[PDB]
């Protein structure tokens, strides 16, 4: 029943409401890694561990 | 009495047991339905990552 660029628009809106839920759950991150420990040690694939 | 005895009938004792409804109170929900089976969808969204 869905048009098929309405299933862009679907997966596109999608998209952009888990980018959102992905940066605050990275706030939360920092500051869950803020109170507990006192260092925050960032990392990843594209960022040297600091 | 002679060739017999008198009687006097009272009423019918009746008991009737029924097993009520239990279980039915969280099935609210009723269908009809003429086709074969009834499908369902379920969709998870994993939103929290950093």
């Amino acid at each position: 029943t869905l048009s098929i660029a309405q299933r862009r628009d679907r997966v596109i809106a999608y998209l952009l409401m888990k980018h959102r839920a992905m940066h605050e759950n990275t706030w939360e991150w920092m500051a869950a890694q803020a109170a507990q420990y006192g260092y925050v040690d960032v990392q990843g694939q594209d960022y040297p561990l600091v | 009495a002679g060739l017999y005895t008198t009687y006097q009938l009272l009423e019918v004792q009746r008991k009737l047991k029924t097993l009520p409804a239990f279980f039915l109170q969280w099935f609210p929900r009723q269908i009809n339905f003429q086709e074969d089976m009834i499908a369902f969808d379920k969709v998870i969204q994993d939103v929290t990552r950093v």
